[PDB]
């Protein structure tokens, strides 16, 4: 399972289980432009956030019903779609994964 | 330690 693995190499799941991640598969360079297009309001009422023009290649990582520390169990599931991303810092890179329509 | 785009970078970039 790409999740489970994904998951624990990165750290997400070695002390305990995380419910969703998403990976994005595309350059650093391109995700980072993001922060240079469209800007839209944050869940959270802040507007520090942008949308990516185009839809990019990821891969949602869902935990199951039957998942618990030691044994994090996720649901691999890949789409295309318009990420969004809360931006900050100088250089303007992102700090969060907001969303993904 | 992490900051919070190196954090962001290992959480969620799979290039």
């Amino acid at each position: 399972n790409y999740c489970n693995q994904m998951m624990k190499s990165r750290n997400l799941t070695k002390d305990r289980c995380k419910p969703v991640n998403t990976f994005v598969h595309e350059s650093l360079a391109d995700v980072q432009a993001v922060c240079s297009q469209k800007n839209v309001a944050c869940k959270n009422g802040q507007t520090n956030c942008y949308q990516s023009y185009s839809t990019m290649s990821i891969t949602d990582c869902r935990e199951t019903g039957s998942s618990k520390y030691p044994n994090c169990a996720y649901k691999t599931t890949q789409a295309n779609k318009h990420i969004i991303v809360a931006c900050e810092g100088n250089p303007y890179v992102p700090v969060h994964f907001d969303a993904s329509v | 330690k992490e900051t919070a785009a190196a954090k962001a970078e290992r959480q969620h970039m799979d290039s």
